[PDB]
RNA sequence: UGGCUCUGCCAACGCUACGGCUUGGCGGGCUUAGGUGGUCAGCGGUUCUGUCCUGCUUCGGCGAACACGUUACACGGUUCGGCAAAACGUCGAUUACUGAAAAUGGAAAGGCGGGGCCGACUU
RNA sequence: GUGCCCAUCACCU
RNA sequence: GGGGCAGGCUGGG
């Protein structure tokens, strides 16, 4: 549970966002590489979180989810050619919200 | 629009509308806990709001009621101001369209400043000799919230917009909450009932209402006193509004309407305004805040560009130096 | 409905990021302009610009003042990048006006970071 | 260490060919996968010297992230790059280095 | 001491033009040189937000690494070589920043 | 001392950088990561010398160890031969020299 | 986005496990809204030192105390006419009507507006 | 707290 | 006496 569940729910974010994050033009290439490092690298944040139960590790899993939502906002708009159509941000934010819920429950379970 | 209006909750919860509501709710507030907590999963938040409203499971969070000096300012949560904005984007323009021309409050392209201009204008033409100015006691605090919902209900017909309007503003009490977009709208709409006892009944064609203040230029101070009595009796018996202040002055005292004092000829802002400004400037000087004063000055230079203040602007430039105009 | 909550809500992190998003929204277009060349400087500027959001965000969630100072260092580095993109980048990268505009936005984020550092420091 | 890295070399030697099969399209995921795969050696090595268990748990997180990458490359990576069999075989090799990492974690937190 | 950054910013101003010149051939060297050059400002900045001498020594290490980069980019061969002049006439600039860093290290060390 | 190790490591770089630029684009991530390990261990040494925590002198050792890994990895990476076994042998000698100096330095601090 | 784990060619730093690779050309392919202020409906308390006002009332209140010509004493895009068909608004009406039920259908004649329209002149 | 309006700031049509 | 304006001395903010 907890880490396993969060990651399986976050895998849905990655499975949604990775295709979007691979589409981000090479021009928005640094944004893309940094979005992909945020997206695929949030798994590491979750993984570290469920290997310590240090509640700071599940807060830095939340920080990553927060950064991932930043990326949606950025790739939604701040990214000129675009990279996460407004719909994609909406869909991704729902998935990240589900990961957010599980992270919140996990933060609480540790609290 | 064929009257009716019997499917507004479909348009209130259009993502395309709730996104407009969201952008309208956040406009200005993008440094607030509410926007910033909402902004996180904004389109996921708006997808659970859309689908709260589209279900009739939207329930307005409690008003956070503070007060500034003496008001009674009830705030709302960002989700709730967004629902209000999403109502008042469909629901507002089906009420603000019935608002007779001369209601100048919270309706696009009519304002404080299009009102004072309407009054001056209508005072200019008509060659008004007299005028009735009235005002509702504690308006938002005396709006029926019940005979309001007999006007929010001769025009909403959609039995779910109606139930969203009734969440965002309950149908019981005598307290339309002040500090609601939903409520600015429904107060214009309610006080729109007295506009339709001025313009419709009473055949008063020279008036202006700005939310609770109602100028009514005449020519017979006896007719305008009648109009007023008729207006007060109406707005008391029908709308539960006590009239705080009223007068039937000759157009000569100046119509203290909306920020200005409005003679036919000189919309002389108001001396209140001068002294408020004089003091504001003086304070700003002896507060070391002589950079927000440029903002204020530019503001008051707009309220006073129309009003007559060349000499006053010279005077304020001579007293403090600051570039007025 | 109650908006999708993140955990560890830092009003300050949320506000700083929303205000810093305006820095990014200003600077990202002109970073993605730093010519084809200057691409390493651009990638490093973009990693400083877009990656300051993570500095703020991690500062917000890991209530540790170390992470708040790291956010400040990043804003300082972003201010360096403005200096660099203006002066040292040779085509133009950033017009003097753009540095003036960006520095205003970064200053706003600087203010919020400062206030945030202060409120935590107490 | 030395033995963990020699056993992880087998993961790399299995996975690197798989990571190089990921099409250009998924090139940033590949570079990120390869930086997880080839860069877990650094995680092991740095623990080997600086024996602090902190550095040892980061090695575990990296192995866990590498396991994520297998999941990701098998399916989320849309041309499911890693076949399920390959994920199976890779996970066996990662599991072997996981065992050694676990034993090493245990050897360090003896008290 | 923030004359450090403003004296280092002429190292950057000298070295960046010739780093944004290391051909792709030497492109990882370039990216790493530029990250050393443009990223020494972060090292200084972190030093000045702490005046921890640790961060001040890290700034010195970075200047030393930047000096390495000059010597490395010298003997990179072909017409892409940082000319011997430029190695020397940047080592002068880095030396000026080195002097100020040394004084700053000293100011902190003898509080 | 940092100066000695770095000058001896510069010989590793001077041997390996040409070889690390020859690693095929196919093995391009490995190459860029090997190059970043190779040039980049200089920073590990330099940080170790311009400070002292002995953790920094271990992180230098870890980097040399990672560089040794990169040699063994690039030797027989795939059909696009990255690093010839000879090159690994030659480079391992140079890395061993900087390994010796790092070891002595770790010891002198310890 | 100084890409490509992308090819053909040719070089030549080089590296070659002698295949090539790398690298270079060279093709080619793949690559208005927002921010922030400030008003408007709508911060005081006390004595003091100047300073000025202290009128009106239809008894509700309105003022005044220098914007001083309280006014750029001159109007308008606050313009001036003409209309008010339409559309809009509004009442008729969540009526008639339809349909068991107006049930997230639904008028209209008509009535009332000016918000609208058409010119002039100015904007 | 609410809108309407003022200023200014960015930012392209 | 009351009142408006500018400064005294103190809350809100």
């Amino acid at each position: 549970y907890d880490q396993m569940l969060i990651v399986e729910r976050y895998e849905r974010v990655i499975s949604y966002l990775y295709p979007i994050a691979q589409s981000i033009p090479r021009k928005h290439g640094v944004a893309r590489e940094m979005f992909l490092k945020c997206l695929l690298g949030q798994v590491e944040l979750f993984i570290v979180a469920g290997k310590s139960n240090q509640v700071s590790k599940l807060y830095a899993a939340d920080a990553g989810l927060a950064m991932l939502r930043f990326w949606l906002r950025f790739l939604a708009g701040i990214q000129k050619p675009h990279a996460m159509t407004p719909h994609q941000v909406e869909t991704a934010q729902v998935l990240i919200a589900e990961v957010g819920r599980i992270l919140g429950s996990w933060i609480a379970r540790v609290n | 629009m064929g009257k009716r209006h019997r499917n507004l909750i479909d348009q209130i919860t259009t993502w395309e509308n709730l996104l407009d509501a969201y952008r309208k709710t956040s406009h200005g507030k993008r440094r607030t806990w509410g926007y910033l907590e909402f902004k996180e999963y904004d389109l996921a938040n708006l997808l659970a709001l859309q689908a709260e409203l589209k279900a009739g499971n939207y329930e307005r969070g409690p008003y956070r009621e503070f007060l500034v000096y003496p008001r009674l300012i009830s705030a709302l949560e960002f989700k709730d101001r967004l629902v209000q904005h999403a109502l008042c984007n469909i629901v507002a323009p089906i009420f603000e369209a019935g608002l007779l021309p001369y209601t100048y409050a919270c309706r696009p392209d009519k304002g404080t400043h299009a009102g004072v201009c309407h009054v001056q204008a209508e005072l200019r033409r008509t060659r008004a000799t007299h005028f009735l100015k009235s005002d509702f006691s504690k308006f938002f605090p005396s709006i029926d919230r019940a005979a309001l919902y007999a006007m929010i209900d001769k025009k909403i017909h959609c039995a779910a917009t109606r139930r969203l309007l009734r969440v965002v503003l309950p149908d019981e009490g005598v307290g339309i909450p002040i500090g609601s977009l939903t409520s600015q709208l429904f107060a214009n709409v309610y006080g729109g009932a007295v506009d339709r006892l001025l313009h419709d009944e009473l055949k008063q064609r020279h008036w202006a209402r700005y939310m609770d203040d109602i100028v009514v230029l005449g020519d017979d101070p006896e007719e305008l006193r009648a109009v007023f009595y008729r207006l007060r009796d109406f707005a008391s018996e029908r709308l539960g509004l006590k009239i705080s202040h009223w007068q039937v002055a000759p157009v000569s005292r100046g119509i203290n309407f909306l920020g200005y004092r409005i003679w036919p000829t000189h919309k002389l802002l108001r001396k209140s305004s001068v002294k408020r400004a004089k003091r504001k400037v003086a304070n700003f000087i002896k507060h070391g805040e002589d950079e927000s004063l440029q903002r204020f000055l530019a503001s008051w230079s707009g309220h006073a560009q129309w009003a007559d203040t060349h000499n006053l602007f010279t005077w304020m430039e001579e007293q403090y130096g600051i570039a007025c105009h």
